[PDB]
This record gives C-alpha cells, sequence and structure tokens, in this order.
C-alpha cells in the first residue's frame, strides 16, 4: 500500500516556495494554498515550537536528512500526523542561498 | 543563457529507480512531460558509456544513504544526450524513496 506523500521546497525561514499537486491527495489543499506560507502555519501548537527548530538545523547538518513527525491541519480542519523528511540543496557551482527539500508522509502515531 | 532555478529538477523514485514524480521543469530542458516517466526506470535514460558508473553509484547510494552521481548523459525526448549531475537522498522509515536533485551541465547534444 503506497504511503500518501508530497515533495515541498522551503526556503529556510519554512515558507512554501514549491508544492507538489500530491498535496491534495495527502492533505487536500491546492498547491496555492500553501505556496508563500509558513509550513508552521499549519502545524499544531504543541509542535510548532520543534517544527522551528528542525528548519533552523537541517542547515547545520551537511546536507544529511533531519525528520521531524508534527500534526498537520488538513484542509478538513483535522490534525494529520506527518512525517517530514528534509534536507538542504545547494548548487555547488553557485554560492546562492541554500532551500530545503521535503518529504511530507501521513503516518501513524501508534 | 538560463539562470540556476531553470536548469534544476527535482525526481523521485522507487528504490528499482522507478520514476514516482518529476517537476514540470524538466519539460523545457529534456523534453519529457512528467506523466510518461512514471513508472520507467532511469536507467532507460543513462548514456551506455555511464551505465556501470551509475550502476555503482546507486550501490553507494543504497548503502551509506546520500550520493552525489558525478557527471552523466541523460537522453532527450528528442534525441541528443545532456550532461547532468544529481543529488541522491533515501528516504527511510519509521527504505522509502530517492529523492533526486537534478542538474543540467549542457545543452542537448
Amino acid at each position: 500500500c503506497q504511503p500518501t506523500r508530497f515533495i515541498s521546497r522551503h526556503n529556510i525561514e519554512g515558507i512554501f516556495t514549491f508544492v507538489d499537486h500530491r498535496c491534495v491527495a495527502t492533505v487536500g489543499y491546492q498547491p496555492q494554498e500553501l505556496l508563500g506560507k509558513n509550513i508552521v502555519e499549519f502545524c499544531h501548537p504543541e509542535d510548532q515550537q520543534l517544527l522551528r527548530d528542525s528548519f533552523q538545523q537541517v542547515v547545520k547538518l551537511k546536507g544529511q536528512v533531519l525528520s521531524v513527525m508534527f500534526r498537520f491541519r488538513s484542509k478538513n480542519q483535522e490534525w494529520l500526523w506527518m512525517r517530514t523528511s528534509s534536507f538542504t540543496f545547494q548548487n555547488p557551482y553557485s554560492d546562492e542561498i541554500e532551500y530545503i527539500i521535503c518529504t511530507n508522509t501521513n503516518v501513524k502515531n501508534s | 543563457f538560463k539562470g540556476l532555478d531553470s536548469k534544476t529538477f527535482l525526481s523521485e523514485h522507487s528504490m528499482d529507480m522507478k520514476f514516482t514524480y518529476c517537476d514540470d521543469r524538466i519539460t523545457e530542458l529534456i523534453g519529457y512531460h512528467p506523466e510518461e516517466l512514471l513508472g520507467r526506470s532511469a536507467y532507460e535514460f543513462y548514456h551506455a558509456l555511464d551505465s556501470e558508473n551509475m550502476t555503482k553509484s546507486h550501490q553507494n547510494l543504497c548503502t551509506k544513504g546520500q550520493v552525489v552521481s558525478g557527471q552523466y548523459r541523460m537522453l532527450a525526448k528528442h534525441g541528443g544526450y545532456v550532461w547532468l549531475e544529481t543529488q541522491g537522498t533515501v528516504i527511510y522509515n519509521p527504505p522509502q524513496c530517492i529523492m533526486c536533485v537534478n542538474y543540467v551541465l549542457s545543452e542537448i547534444e
């Protein structure tokens, strides 16, 4: 059974700058409802600081994967557990600011 | 001349390198529509002379979790090859899929 997931790209502040249309099946929003908002805006209040701190650390981890689990508000206003696996990318031919690539999976908290 | 973002595209793969997702950026670069790639192994697109090196690169990714491919050639939809380099990362669970950031190093040749 294929887990339901979609990819996103964020600036280092957490703002969605690219959203894969698989998000509609995973969380119910159109990409345009996510683009330009901070992922923290969709995060349960108990998990917000964790998710902020995860974005802050993934840039210190030399491009390695950092995972975080948190509750994401779906378009139906319900809390879905998500496991986001993120890592930074920087094109080595450039000195452009790195950005963060995430894969966002709906998972069980069991 | 193209700016960095316009020569980069993300792809996602199962562990056998079949495409499970591809960014629409690939269309301007290489000609493919994402939907025609789904279910095709990436290895179908690698130049013959890069095949043995990409096999080794895949084994390194599966063992280590992350890899940089080094330069290789990818077949474009309307013939020709482009040079690319790819950073691959395995996404593991509680391996699930491979995430590729692909950067084009050349015009179709």
